[PDB]
């Protein structure tokens, strides 16, 4: 009905500023540390 | 040129129906481009109304 020369547009329905825009085509219009290892009685122990 | 025509059609496409949110996901699906540089854009055109 609607197919114009071989093209298929029939799949289509058919029934501030105000800009006006064409339809169909829109456009206007843990751990801490132990002692050992952290440097004493590594250096001690008078007994 | 291509920037005028990514613009273009975002606006076009988005004044068919105004109250649809356009999202970059169509923009993403029909337009070829980088897909962050699209993002940018739809950014830039939300932001100025």
């Amino acid at each position: 009905x609607x197919x114009x020369x071989g093209r298929x547009x029939x799949x289509x329905p058919x029934x501030x500023x105000t800009x006006x825009v064409t339809x169909l085509x829109x456009x206007x219009x843990r751990x801490y540390l132990r002692f050992h290892x952290x440097x004493y009685x590594x250096x001690x122990x008078x007994x | 040129e291509v920037y005028m025509r990514y613009r273009n059609f975002m606006v076009n496409s988005y004044r068919l129906n105004p109250n649809e949110y356009f999202s970059v996901t169509t923009a993403r699906r029909n337009v070829s481009g980088d897909a962050a540089a699209l993002f940018r854009l739809h950014k830039f055109l939300t932001k100025w109304g």
